[PDB]
RNA sequence: UUGGGUAACACUAACUGGAGGACCGAACCGACUAAUGUUGAAAAAUUAGCGGAUGACUUGUGGCUGGGGGUGAAAGGCCAA
RNA sequence: ACGUCCGUCGUGAAGAGGGAAACAACCCAGACCGCAGCUAAGGUCCCAAAGUCAUGGUUAAGUGGGAAACGAUGUGGGAAG
RNA sequence: AAGCCCGCUCGCCGGAAGACCAAGGGUUCCUGUCCAACGUUAAUCGGGGCAGGGUGAGUCGACCCUAAGGCGAGGCCGAAA
RNA sequence: CGACACAGGUGGUCAGGUAGAGAAUACCAGGCGCUUGAGAGAACUCGGGUGAAGGAACUAGGCAAAAUGGUGCCGUAACUUCGGGAGAAGGCACGCUGAUUAGCUCGCCUGAUCAGUCGAAGAUACCAGCUGGCUGCAACUGUUUAUUAAAAACACAGCAC
RNA sequence: GGCGUAAUGAUGGCCAGGCUGUCUCCACCCGAGACUCAGUGAAAUUGAACUCGCUGUGAAGAUGCAGUGUACCCGCGGCAA
RNA sequence: UAUCGACGGCGGUGUUUGGCACCUCGAUGUCGGCUCAUCACAUCCUGGGGCUGAAGUAGGUCCCAAGGGUAUGGCUGUUCGCCAUUUAAAGUGGUACGCGAGCUGGGUUUAGAACGUCGUGAGACAGUUCGGUCCCUAUCUGCCGUGGGCGGAGAACUGAGGGGGGCUGCUCCUAGUACGAGAGGACCGGAGUGGACGCAUCACUGGUGUUCGGGUUGUCAGCCAUGGCACUGCCCGGUAGCUAAAUGCGGAGAGAUAAGUGCUGAAAGCAUCUAAGCACGAAACUUGCCCCGAGAUGAGUUCUCCCGAAGGAACGUUGAAGACGACGACGUUGAUAGGCCGGGUGUGUAAGCGCAGCAAUGCGUUGAGCUAACCGGUACUAAUGAACCGAGGUCUUGACCA
């Protein structure tokens, strides 16, 4: 995942697709892996209710195309890409429910609330 | 580099080619003379060629006239030079290298058929 | 030209006819960008691309006009590298 | 602006030889030949040829050589309330 | 004798390295004997060197005439190519 | 002809020899092997064929490369000197095999029907437009530096003196 | 000559879809070679000497000045100060 | 006098600019960028410190430090600018404003043309704009690597010196706690992990193949089957191996100093970190560690090989070797290579016939054939003979032995 990329949403904030802008705490030739918070600007969504289409918010990558290897030696790969929008409240999804599975290292050690809402875990 | 495979003394085409001919030479005349890489690989053009052409039948005589384009020394390979090598496996037609000749310095034996 | 509507003016449909320094092209024509070549055959060629293509076209042979000339849709361009 | 134009000096000019480490101008001193002696330049402990020479003193810094506006009871000497 | 010749096998070209010709070149064609010289190797090979032979039409072409145009003669202009 | 047996240049006839949409590839006839060699699976180019993901981000400019790119059916906008633009765009079909219909005198001619059937791909092997929008300039074809500029330069019908 | 303008134009700038190595970075392979061997065999190019290194100096980044140190011969391949 | 700091005075640097023409215009073609090789420091964060408008906290300014990291776009040909989204940091200067016999050329200083301005004008204008070439098979020297010889040789080693980096962040055990009315908002050490730069190795995951298998067009062998040619025809896939978005590994500690903190102790019988002495004290220094390495002038060592023979170069068959050379193994006391067989693999259903079927080719017989640059067994085949380089135990001179 790099800048100006298009990924799908996992939460229900009224947004459909998202256009990756940049990552927080990462200066490299285009990049944004799973677990890395990145500020973006959704593209397709609901232009009403609350100015959504056009605003720039923060999100957390959950699934990507790139395959990551695990301690056992097996690599996992997904179709496209997805992310979850978060608000100002220190790491807190804006939506209510989340769609799509999640990793393990993204639980215990790091987020403990995102897992509580995770309907699937690989 | 890598392991030792075949040996294309020239290019690709010049390299099936060459094998055929100078292959039917060791069935038309029990004496041939090439070079160093000579018939060392032609020892292969012949057996394969013998066997699968050992016992006379339909699914053998054809394989013969497929590598060697000739009717004269394709039938003689049968009824002669077999049944003539009946109870003998391998050792079809070997040969011991010979000193190089004039012109292009290159040692060459004389295939022969034992 | 035929048929139909209309008075006519003309119009519509079909058919016929097929022009047009028109477009794609056999043979080929032109030839923007680069590399090769640059004591190349020597007076400027090769390769990968690229564009335009029956006429005011192209071409052989013969003939006519010459230097301060002529000629020139003038580029100071051409008049035997 | 790697000047025009004056002045002093000095060289490039017409200069040896020679020291200054090397050097156009600083110091001393001026080319025949071969040869002998004694001096100058400078050098004189060794390579290097010549006294590790005489009297007296300073510095101790190895300073022996870039170094400044400015500071200092580092130290020595002298005068005065 | 790796590139002179024979057989076989393996390929190239087809508006083309095929067939017939213009211009131009010009005997370079063929045969025999050789190769010192020529052939970007060698050569018993040659469009190479030497000596011979070959191009026997009334109806093929030349020869003849004419187009743009040109020349000579008379006429007319210091003079005249 | 170009100094040379210099991949340069040079007129006419053979464009029905055989297979396709043709004077395109493969191949009889005919001709030819007269465009220096031998051995080793470097670094080191020019020629050449495209890459997993992204994809012009390179760049003066996507130059270069690639892509669309046969045929038949359906369908096709703005604009217009209604001639056109339009093979606009867009979409589908297009293999083979068996048995047949229709047009025609017939074709080793053409257009279709039904059924069966194979591959990832059926114009599965010979070409070949990428499309679209905005803006500058010139009208266009044509003409122009034979040896670096063809361009908004030149010319042109028309208008005027 | 000002303004403005269909169709066309290998004209200049710019944006989108699709696509592409053009780029971010890049593996090997194929044909013809390079490296070596038989045969055939030029033309370009040079004041002399010449293996330096470390400092210093010099118009303050000379191998060739000054002071020291040092330096074994030849050969192959490259990227090239 | 605790940031700021006028007037005035005194200096340093020379990155800026103006610029006194001895140097080059018998010419070191122009700016910037680009690409490529080599040699350094007046720095933003982090680290260690000084001042403080330093109460604390948070900041301002200055010194030190490269150790790591400075990896990107849109308009313009433009260099130093409008701007955007990130970034803990993403300083600066020299190298004939390093670098074109390394690249790129987009710019400027050519033949066309357009435009303004100047001119009546051609034409002009260090005014602008569109299009427009930048060469050479390095001989020497230097450097990066590889060899042959010389100091009698084969094999096995050593090895002075030479080359080298670590930094940052997240999380857990401990803070939204200490401090503070509130707002606001800090701290050893031991560990796990997130970003990165440094010898190799791949079994695992993945990328590749003119080995191989399949489909298919033209054409030829009459057809079928099975094949040749377009030097895999074309299209699809793909093993080994090499590789990759792969994997394993990459200290601590010790010693000596700077800033600084102290001890003992004078000059000034007090005091004082010093002046003599002395205890501690930095990611930096040396070493440790890894790599290169006798052309490292202390230019090495070892054993054995020529001191009339105690070997070696040449040769033959092959590589755990390799551009030439070298290097390494074997040479019958042989398996080194090939053949055969087997093992381990790649594909995928055979020839023929029966019944198949009009046929393409659909079926049954065959979950059958064909093929391989692995390994093993096995010498069955192929590693002979013979020649040759070749100093000959150089001296003056200490102990022991006889």
């Amino acid at each position: 995942i790099q800048e100006q990329t298009m990924l799908n949403v996992a939460d229900n904030s009224g947004a459909r697709r998202v256009m990756c802008i940049k990552v927080l705490g990462g200066s490299h030739r285009r990049y944004a892996g799973v677990g890395d918070i990145i500020k973006i600007t959704i593209k397709e969504a609901i232009p009403r209710g609350k100015v959504k289409k056009g605003d720039v918010l923060k999100a957390v990558v959950v699934r990507t195309k790139k395959g990551v290897r695990r301690p056992d030696g097996s690599v996992i790969r997904f179709d496209g890409n997805a992310c979850v929008l978060l608000n100002n409240n220190s790491e807190q999804p804006i939506g209510t429910r989340i769609f799509g599975p999640v990793t393990r290292e993204l639980r215990s050690e790091k987020f403990m609330k995102i897992i509580s809402l995770a309907p699937e875990v690989l | 580099h890598r392991k030792s495979g075949r040996q294309l003394n020239r290019n690709s085409s010049h390299r099936q080619a060459m094998f055929r001919n100078m292959a039917g030479s060791l069935v038309r005349h029990e004496i041939i003379k090439t070079t160093l890489p000579k018939a060392k690989e032609l020892r292969r053009v012949v057996e394969p060629l013998i066997t699968l052409a050992k016992t006379d039948s339909v699914a053998n005589r054809r394989l013969a006239f497929a590598r060697t384009r000739d009717n004269e020394i394709v039938a003689k390979l049968f009824n002669e030079l077999g049944p003539r090598f009946a109870s003998r496996a391998g050792g079809y037609t070997r040969i011991l290298k010979c000193g190089f000749r004039a012109g292009d310095n290159a040692p060459m034996a004389y295939i022969e058929l034992v």
